[PDB]
């Protein structure tokens, strides 16, 4: 109520950083794939 | 008649030829023998890009 408040609002903001992190990784993990996906099969891995 | 469907091609066939030619065309593209389409992303619903040619097969 009194020491936890002062280091969750710390995590809370980091939290926040990775947030707008992957706000925009998410546009580009999704726009980067294409769509139409072409059918292939791996012969070695 | 002759003289009268020579000039056509200047007139009713620019309408023709681009709605039967082009759009058919469109991005490296009545009876259908042959469909194609390259690289079309839709959002699952009418996502369709299938190439009836046996090179580059879709599903």
């Amino acid at each position: 109520i009194r020491i936890f408040r002062s280091e969750l609002q710390r995590l809370s903001h980091e939290n926040n950083v990775m947030l707008e992190k992957i706000k925009d990784n998410k546009e580009k993990i999704k726009n980067n794939r294409q769509l139409p996906y072409l059918v292939a099969n791996v012969v070695e891995v | 008649l002759k003289q009268t469907e020579n000039d056509l091609k200047d007139i009713e066939a620019r309408i023709k030829e681009k709605a039967g030619v082009k759009e058919s065309d469109t991005g490296l593209a009545h009876p259908l023998q042959v469909a194609r389409c390259t690289k079309i992303i839709k959002g699952e619903d009418a996502k369709y890009v299938i190439n009836l040619k046996q090179i580059a097969k879709f599903v």
